[PDB]
């Protein structure tokens, strides 16, 4: 099982964007395509020697090199593939590349922690629950200033001015600040109810051929 | 990621407006004995 | 007796909204209480004779006379009750005032049909399920610049050109454009699916004792 370094990436729903590094320029487009382009520069002049694009559901990638190895002068929007192309499914992904891909699967895993998926506005608060599921990122905010950020691991809690702790297991910690308990515990219930919101949504979803169910917007501005 | 009143939004609050007042308000008329 | 003409009119979820007028102010305040004031204008300022107030559910009346002279100053808001005051259940509501509840039933019925429900995001069209149920107004606005506005009896289509015209049967639908039923099938099926929605997210709301799951915007206009 090679293939277990990561799970093909999912870029469906989310918004176009562009993430420029040194060695890379990881790109959402419109359709949903991520792109990696291995970039390198000559005389302050950038060029791209290689280029990524892979599908929003990351089966499939195409692998091309512009201008023939000759590359093309950096662009805000990756360039067209030529009829000369490489492509494979995720299985038979040769061994190389994987350094690519890769990078943009933990790009995509990281906008998809800050895409808001389902908006949740209480009496109180106002919660969301991110598209980064299975572990689904949870952000919770009480205009009053306080905020909390449930995830992988570290339950993480804000004071109200600039100020703020963390948390990481859920056998102690839970029991501090019981002042401020009642937010743990109201968060956790908004938590189980924008859970069970996706759940029953996906399905009637899944059941269906038209549009999208996701994002929502559920409730009022207090 | 979120945006505010639309063209269906200012037309739909702009026939509420005139819904209301086509409403009769000559049922606020008093002494009906 | 009242309650042979009207039911108790139902003011949840709606936002806050006042209305002048020449005789009185009808508004719904921020705790979607109904308040009917009548309004008398003397000395170039005007003066206010009777506050009713209804609850949200429409179940409990309000009514005080804060009899003095020159009555009460029109302000921005509701004035305060006085000592001179009264309050009766929806079934024990004296003979009088009748006219003014069925005044206020209207204005909230009114009201909670231009007031959206579901806010549905299709690839061709913005789709709204509004609050009067049941029956409630469906309301869709193509892109395309097209827009449908069905009611319980009626159907309403407002073409491209600004040519508009009412459906009011199955027979008369049915004499169409074979192009145009596109326009009608694809805002039903919009309709069926509102519907549906509306069905398994309310009934996840009994089950619940939380804010409100209403209004809900899915998807983004592309």
């Amino acid at each position: 099982t090679l293939r277990s370094i990561t799970s093909p990436l999912v870029a469906h729903r989310l918004k176009p964007i562009r993430q420029k590094t040194k060695k890379a320029v990881v790109s959402i487009l419109d359709s949903e395509e991520v792109c990696v382009e291995l970039v390198k520069e000559y005389a302050s002049q950038e060029y791209v020697k290689e280029v990524l694009q892979i599908s929003s559901d990351g089966n499939t990638i195409t692998i091309y090199y512009p201008n023939g190895g000759r590359g093309f002068p950096l662009a805000d929007r990756p360039p067209s593939p030529t009829d000369n192309i490489s492509r494979y499914s995720f299985d038979n992904l040769p061994e190389k590349y994987w350094r690519k891909y890769q990078y943009a699967s933990r790009f995509v895993q990281l906008v998809r922690s800050k895409s808001p998926k389902i908006t949740y506005f209480t009496r109180y608060a106002k919660c969301i629950l991110m598209e980064n599921s299975p572990g689904a990122d949870f952000e919770v905010w009480f205009y009053d200033g306080v905020k909390i950020h449930k995830t992988e691991d570290f339950i993480q809690v804000i004071e109200k001015t600039g100020k703020s702790y963390t948390l990481k297991s859920e056998s102690e910690v839970n029991s501090l600040k019981e002042e401020i308990k009642m937010y743990m515990d109201h968060a956790n219930e908004g938590h189980r109810i924008c859970l069970a919101l996706e759940s029953i949504i996906s399905e009637e979803e899944r059941k269906t051929r038209s549009a999208p169910f996701f994002p929502i917007i559920i409730g009022r501005k207090p | 990621e979120d945006e505010e009143y639309d063209e269906e939004d200012y037309e739909r609050e702009k026939e509420l407006q005139q819904l209301l007042t086509d409403l009769p308000h000559d049922m606020l008329d008093d002494d009906l004995s």
